[PDB]
């Protein structure tokens, strides 16, 4: 038995916080669909899977 | 026989030159009938004198920075005449139209002197 | 260049040169009117493809290339589900 | 189905004259100067006594000194003097003295005021946001040198309307006015306009005939007959309506089975398939033309495009104005200023999320509020509780906010301005209370 959990929409902001100790801290990602919006934190890895993807602001 | 009714019922608010409603020191001046146009710019004139003479003073409420910004996203193309979605702009005459009746049945007959009507519906009138 | 007939597919952004036009100066004629049109595509994939496929240690190449190497049977019972 | 056809006249009003001789010395007046309609009533009714069409005229008639019929429902009566029946008010400001004169002594007698000096009674005026210190000054000088009234004041009628009602006068909301020929949105904190973050549309309600006029005139370039600038406001204000979502309605507006329904044929007065072709659906509907019946070339062929005309006033850049809608302008105010972040909002935000109103006499077109609500919670957060408030008619309850003004007492006297602190302080003050304008600097 498992969970399946989705974040879907439209990226309003897309803050990383670096944070450093270079490496970033995090990420503040604004998502937003016809129902409203939503901010999440990632950790760098979401981040770079992010930015994998060549996600900008603006993209579903 | 309608106008005789008309006076009659303009014969009860008549006015005298000495007005009843007046301050009894009233003395009606000769102002100049003043457009709209003039005002806005003389308004702009008396903030930058006010400005210049004040900074040798951020404003707080005037009647420009009330004016709303324009917007950030893009705005929606539409259609000129249709006001459908404007897929293609002619490059002639600069008119965004919906399909291929449209434009070969109102863009490509257009007579000069016709576009700039329709650009100037959406603010585009290049024509001064 | 000025006078080649193409075709431009706006989502996966793939330009595709169908050819020169009828410029006297390969030669195609001008196509048609109605741009940005609507095309039906109708694909008709084999089930060993779409097990070849399914199959992540195995990529396209080997429906021409050959070497699929003895599928599982998994992949292709959620092949049959799906 | 039946074709009907719809002749767009409006009707002649027979009694155009009411007033009553009793009055109060001590009633202050209060009037609304709209740039559409005039209003006019005493202070303890709670409705507008007064309604007219803030339009006069000089009526020439020989043998009979050329005077006649000159301010208000008189040009009513007959066509020939409405037609000529000049509305002095422009874009932002009336333009005449002499007119604005004849308006407020006509009023004056429709109250029944008897002369006491000037006049007797304070008076209670409606200004426009961001007002032109010249017009205020010529204002001090039409009020306190020509009818001396001991008491003047003035607000904007869209935070009159938030007081009328909120009469707590401290609470905290966002007013979307949408005037005759200007629309605009406040953010109020604590009773207090900040005027300092609302912002302004340039488009009111007659910018919409005009460009419901230019539309249907560029639509037919070989129309008959000249159709009426009045008869363009009728058929305005009866087939023109918001939808819900205008992207995904434009692409369905002109196909075959949203035609049966959607469409509505007008009529002005007098004395190669169709089916895929859709200019034909655009210019002669869903019906086939007939182009030898005299009917079909008077026929006003509209409600093909009845949604483009009420969408403008979000979509500013299709009525040719490089401004941001108002569902831009509100995102702005609600998620970036008063300490509110995007993705996070404070408590003002909130609250003012709590309490949206929307007035005005351009508010009565159908389906604003829903796709307001909806455009709100859009880009608002889940979750987030929106409350959109209406009137049965957002036209005069500015009307009855300076009136619930009046009834309080301690804060009518906040706001007063009077002859004495005019003539020590000139013509260049403005009283800095929080129901009204506030000061060019600080």
């Amino acid at each position: 038995k498992e969970t399946k959990e989705v974040y879907e929409g439209e990226v309003t902001e897309l803050t990383p916080e670096d944070a450093e100790n270079k490496t970033i801290s995090h990420v503040i990602v604004g998502l937003k669909s016809a129902k409203g919006t939503k901010t999440l934190r990632l950790d760098p890895t979401i981040y770079e899977s992010i930015q994998r993807e060549k996600v900008s602001i603006g993209d579903v | 026989e309608r106008l005789l009714f008309l006076r009659s019922v303009g014969e009860r608010n008549e006015i005298g030159f000495p007005s009843r409603f007046k301050s009894a020191h009233y003395k009606k001046p000769t102002r100049r009938h003043k457009s709209a146009r003039q005002l806005i710019s003389d308004e702009n004139k008396r903030i930058n004198a006010l400005l210049t003479k004040a900074n040798k003073l951020v404003p707080k409420a005037t009647y420009f920075s009330v004016e709303a910004p324009p917007s950030i996203r893009p705005a929606k193309k539409y259609c000129d005449v249709t006001g459908l979605k404007g897929f293609y702009k002619s490059p002639t005459n600069n008119i965004r139209y919906h399909n291929a009746e449209i434009y070969q049945l109102i863009v490509k007959p257009m007579a000069p002197g016709v576009d700039q009507e329709y650009l100037k519906l959406r603010g585009a009138n290049f024509v001064l | 260049l000025a006078g080649d007939v193409i075709s431009i597919d706006k989502a996966s952004g793939k330009i595709t040169k169908l050819g020169r036009s009828f410029a006297r100066s390969r030669f195609v004629q001008c196509p048609e009117g109605e741009l940005q049109k609507r095309k039906t595509v109708v694909h008709t994939v084999s089930l060993h493809e779409i097990d070849v496929i399914n199959s992540r240690t195995q990529g396209f190449l080997a429906l021409f290339t050959g070497d699929t190497g003895e599928i599982r049977s998994e992949v292709r019972d959620q092949i049959n589900t799906k | 189905k039946a074709v009907v056809i719809d002749d767009p006249p409006l009707r002649q009003t027979p009694e155009p004259f009411d007033e009553q001789s009793a009055y109060n010395p001590q009633s202050p007046i209060a009037i609304d100067f709209g740039s559409s309609k005039l209003r006019a009533g005493f202070v303890n009714h709670a409705t507008p006594t007064h309604i007219f069409p803030n339009a006069l005229t000089k009526f020439r008639d020989r043998k009979l000194n050329k005077n006649f019929t000159f301010v208000g429902n008189d040009t009513l009566l007959d066509q020939a003097v409405r037609s000529q029946s000049r509305s002095p008010f422009d874009g932002p400001f009336v333009t005449n003295w002499n007119l604005t004169e004849e308006i407020l002594d006509y009023t004056f007698h429709h109250l029944g005021v008897v002369p006491d000096n000037g006049i007797p009674n304070p008076i209670l005026l409606t200004e426009r946001l961001a007002t032109v210190q010249s017009q205020r000054t010529n204002w001090y000088q039409i009020l306190f040198e020509t009818y001396n009234v001991p008491g003047v004041t003035f607000g904007i009628d869209s935070l009159f309307s938030f007081y009328n009602y909120n009469p707590s006068g401290n609470k905290t909301g966002l007013v979307i006015s949408c005037g005759h020929e200007d629309t605009n949105v406040i953010p109020v904190v604590d009773g207090a306009g900040i005027l300092t973050d609302a912002k302004r549309i340039n488009w009111g309600g007659h910018q919409a005939v005009d460009y419901l006029n230019d539309l249907m005139a560029l639509k037919y370039p070989y129309f008959p007959t000249k159709m009426s600038y009045l008869q363009y406001e009728t058929m305005y204000k009866d087939y023109c309506y918001v939808s819900r979502n205008y992207d995904e309605d434009i692409e369905k507006i002109l196909t075959l089975e949203n035609l049966d329904t959607n469409d509505v044929v007008v009529e002005a007065p007098f004395t190669y398939d169709w089916r895929n072709s859709i200019l034909h659906l655009f210019l002669r509907g869903p019906r086939p033309h007939d182009s030898e019946n005299i009917h079909e070339q008077h026929q006003m062929h509209l409600n093909v495009e009845r949604i483009r005309v009420p969408e403008v006033i979000f979509q500013p850049t299709m009525g040719g104005q490089d401004q941001a809608g108002i569902c831009e302008l509100s995102e702005t105010i609600l998620l970036k200023k008063f300490g509110s972040q995007p993705g996070k909002l404070s408590q003002t935000s909130i609250d003012m999320v709590n309490n949206v109103l929307i007035t005005g006499g351009n508010a009565k077109v159908p389906g604003l509020k829903e796709r307001i609500v909806k455009e709100f919670t859009g880009f608002l957060p889940t979750g987030t509780n929106i409350t959109v408030n209406m009137s049965s008619d957002p036209s005069l309850d500015a009307w009855k906010g300076m009136a619930a003004l009046a009834r309080n007492e301690e804060q009518y006297r906040k706001t007063v301005i009077s002859k004495k602190e005019y003539e020590e302080y000139g013509p260049e003050y403005i009283k800095e209370h929080k129901l009204g304008n506030t000061k060019y600097f600080e």
